């Protein structure tokens, strides 16, 4: 076949360069067009637009401007207010809606034509709950930033009803990243085991104020819910004796993955440097890694379907598209080895609930992988206690002191009883 | 004992829940002694109708198989839930089905029947009755159902006179390995072979009278 | 040609109408709770439902007047943690024992849930339900022993 | 004793953590006293226990 066109709805950065998800959408179309062996006699074209990420009326116009011009798929406005408005357009027209960002699915929607490549927090909240039991905790101090983070972690708030924990849920200030009045009350409470449900732009901002206070010590543990923990500048915190455990779905131990990331930062020549950000470099964050995987999983679906002609559907006279119900069945049944590992979608939902995580943690050489989470397996946190330096203290103390002792009355005799003793 | 169609056949007396399939009543115990009729056993082939109060760990209403006599017998798992269980061969010739029950239930119950024919690749019977009778350890070498130095399962059977009750007292009691309830013990079952009626089990130096 | 939009009154549908009413200038009158995101620059809307940044203080006042030291907040859908977030955050400052539970799925069977509550000795319960759901709970708290003189 | 000029005194401060040495007297100039505290903060030694 020919042109087949993809749609896009992305950030309108008024001053600076194009967005990180919008580069990774153009980088993935150019990769599949150049490397011929995926879609050999089929090319791709993009139709990206700009919204304000909060006006659902603007995201609804730019969807119907792409539906009238004709696309094959919408690749997500990537915000909870505006993705829900484009999700219902894509349902009523037939076209799929691929989205690379977490969104509260209201439990009574009848939306069928969407997949979400972000790791679903119904699966992730088990992964944190496996960590807070692997470290044998009894008190946690879950800290979020916005009110929707209670939905992101509701399998962790519902933990003391069945397990032995003590949740002490707190909230960060509004935007206002000076969270020192919050961190001061966490010191008075002796709250040493903390879970942050915040993005890495804010997770690199609390640690400047957990260091300005006396909270980056050997007593404090920190679990982060974000998957961009590897993209933090951790040089000030590497020697503190802290613990910073987290996850990483970005498959950075593969040669094929790391070469694209080196080709990514080559394409990030328009990088704004910020020394006060607390972030390392223009790494491919996991919100831009999933947009790279969003194009390829749909590219598996167009490979198995050389009958697809893009129509020109309206919105005021909406009709289900002729090939929408079959092409959506191919996306939900497609497997791919992307930069985030194994992509497979849940047939009931369209949500990634089966995925491979890597438990990274902070040691004195930087962030290091110490385990692996998997929904079928659980924690495979090996860690072995072999590869460590010397000088551990051990006490033999064989104070059993085996006495040889016969029975001979009055000296030694069995105690008279009915129960068994030992 | 209000458990129903439990009445056994040549093998596999179909071993269903009490008042199946109406509903099983509150607190019950029924022990369901799977005879595993000789040269054969019973495989618990559960029917489709199966639902008994699903909970965490099945600390509430549940079901067991417990390959072995009782107690230390390795459970496969607890069996509460809405899906019918499977994977039973139950190679032991002596079995048991614990069906516990809480006070506040629903979920009519269960039913399962035999599927095990083949053969694996003692009869110390002591029938007696009367006003009294002295069962001793002297007969177990004299009745010639045993051999010196081999595993015995010799069970004494006590029948009362009609309208009477039984009081076991110990005139002598001596174990060669005291406080070791694995290799030598005397248990007292009050009726059939069930842990529902097990008054005491002695392997220490002194056995109190039951 | 209208002068006011009186709202579909649902979380996914009111946000779609709110941004239309902002862009066109017409006021959007909302009569049911709907969590707006913290940085939505919308101005042409009013809401007459009592805000849960006030109703979650009235519940928290009522558990301090009753001198409780243990609650068992029970909600039904995942949005109910936002409706009560000033009550979940309460043991961080006071001395409560928030144990958050959830009702089951699309079914209306609180028989497994209410049994685990009486085994845990949970006699002070906050139900975050509708009045249709609270009618079903109170019938299923009468068929069990959940209706003595010392449940609240 | 601090290292020679070489203001990276983290091997010194690491051995002061193992010894539980919370009460410290520095006989150094303020150009070096402002340099040890960058490395007493890069390690976990600017806390409520250390004087
Ligand atoms: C997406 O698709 C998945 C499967 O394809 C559907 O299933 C959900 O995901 C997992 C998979 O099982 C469930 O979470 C796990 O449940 C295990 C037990 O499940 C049973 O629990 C009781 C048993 O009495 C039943 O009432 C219940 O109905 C289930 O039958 C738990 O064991 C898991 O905990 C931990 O256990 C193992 C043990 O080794 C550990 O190794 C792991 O670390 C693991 O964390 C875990 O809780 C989940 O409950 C399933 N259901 C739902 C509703 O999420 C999904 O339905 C489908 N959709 C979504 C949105 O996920
Ligand atoms: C948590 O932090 C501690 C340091 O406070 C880490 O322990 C050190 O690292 C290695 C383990 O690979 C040991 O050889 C060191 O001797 C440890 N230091 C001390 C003082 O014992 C630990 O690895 C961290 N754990 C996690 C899960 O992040
Ligand atoms: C294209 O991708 C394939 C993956 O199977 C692999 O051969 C290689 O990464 C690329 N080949 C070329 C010629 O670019
Ligand atoms: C390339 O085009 C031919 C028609 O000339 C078609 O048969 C084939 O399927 C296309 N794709 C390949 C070879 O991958
Ligand atoms: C865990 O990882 C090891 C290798 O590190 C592997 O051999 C093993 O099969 C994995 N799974 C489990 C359950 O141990
Ligand atoms: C028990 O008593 C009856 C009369 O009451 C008597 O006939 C019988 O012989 C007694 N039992 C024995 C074993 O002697």
């Amino acid at each position: 076949t020919h042109v087949l066109r993809f749609g896009g709805i992305f950030e309108y950065v008024e001053s600076g360069p194009m967005g990180a998800e919008e580069l990774a959408f153009r980088f993935a179309v150019n990769t599949i067009n150049r490397n011929r062996t995926l879609l050999p006699n089929t090319t791709l074209t993009y139709d990206t637009q700009k919204i304000n990420l909060y006006d659902s009326f603007e995201a609804s116009k730019k969807a119907c401007d792409q539906l009238s011009l004709g696309v094959a798929a919408i690749f997500g406005p990537s915000h909870s207010s505006s993705a829900n408005a484009v999700q219902s357009i894509c349902n009523a027209l037939g076209v799929p809606h691929i989205q690379t960002r977490w969104k509260h699915q209201v439990s009574d929607n009848k939306d069928s034509f969407y997949v979400s490549l972000y790791p679903d927090f119904s699966s992730l909240s088990r992964a944190i709950l496996d960590l807070v039991q692997f470290f044998k905790w009894k008190t946690v101090t879950v800290v979020y930033d916005d009110s929707t983070g209670l939905i992101r972690l509701q399998e962790l708030i519902k933990a003391p009803s069945r397990y032995n924990l003590r949740l002490k849920i707190r909230q960060l200030p509004a935007d206002t990243k000076d969270a020192k009045p919050l961190l001061k009350e966490m010191k008075r409470g002796k709250e040493f085991h903390v879970i942050f449900d915040c993005s890495h732009e804010m997770a690199a901002g609390i640690l400047k104020q957990a260091l300005a206070m006396g909270m980056m010590t050997e007593y404090y543990h920190y679990i982060f819910t974000t998957l961009d923990l590897f993209a933090l500048d951790v040089e000030p915190y590497r020697y503190s004796g802290v613990n910073m455990t987290g996850f990483r779905i970005l498959n950075t131990e593969n040669t094929q993955v790391s070469s694209i990331i080196e080709k990514w930062s080559m394409e990030r020549l328009q990088a704004p440097p910020k020394p006060d950000s607390g972030l390392l470099d223009g790494f491919m964050t996991t919100d831009a890694a999933l947009m790279y995987d969003a194009v390829h999983v749909v590219s598996v679906a167009v490979q198995q379907f050389p009958q697809m002609t893009v129509s020109s559907l309206q919105c005021n006279r909406h009709k289900p598209w002729r090939f929408g119900t079959r092409f959506m069945s191919l996306i939900k049944e497609a497997h791919w080895e992307g930069l985030t590992g194994r992509i497979t979608f849940n047939k009931t939902n369209g949500l990634r609930t089966d995925f491979d995580l890597d438990v990274i943690s902070l040691k004195e050489e930087g962030l290091e992988k110490i385990g692996t989470w998997d929904p079928a397996s659980g924690l495979n946190m090996t860690e072995s206690q072999k590869g460590k330096p010397a000088n551990i203290t051990d006490s033999l103390s064989n104070r059993s002191l085996i006495v040889t002792t016969i029975l001979e009355e009055p000296y030694v005799l069995f105690k008279k009883s009915d129960k068994p003793l030992y | 004992t209000q458990c129903g169609i439990w009445v056994r056949t040549s093998n596999g007396g179909h071993f269903a829940s009490p008042n199946y399939p109406d509903s099983y009543p509150p607190n019950k115990e029924c022990i369901y002694i799977l005879e595993a009729a000789p040269r054969q056993r019973i495989e618990l082939t559960f029917d489709e109708r199966y639902y008994i109060e699903p909970s965490f760990e099945c600390r509430f209403d549940h079901l067991e198989v417990r390959d072995g006599p009782f107690g230390f017998s390795p459970l496969i798992d607890r069996y509460c839930g809405m899906k019918s269980p499977a994977l039973i061969r139950s190679t032991g010739r002596f079995m048991w089905i614990k069906f516990s029950s809480d006070e506040e239930l629903e979920g009519l119950g269960f039913r399962a029947k035999y599927s095990f024919i083949p053969d694996p690749d003692p009869d110390c019977q002591f029938e007696l009755s009367g006003a009294d009778g002295i069962v001793r350890s002297s007969q177990v070498e004299q009745e010639e159902k045993t051999k010196p130095g081999q595993a015995v399962d010799c069970i004494w059977t006590i029948k009362a006179t009609p309208k009477a009750k039984i009081y076991l007292r110990f005139l002598d009691y001596q174990m060669e390995h005291s406080n070791e309830c694995k290799r030598n013990f005397v248990a007292v079952y009050d009726g059939s072979s069930a842990i529902e009626n097990l008054k005491a089990k002695f392997c220490s130096t002194v056995a109190n009278d039951v």
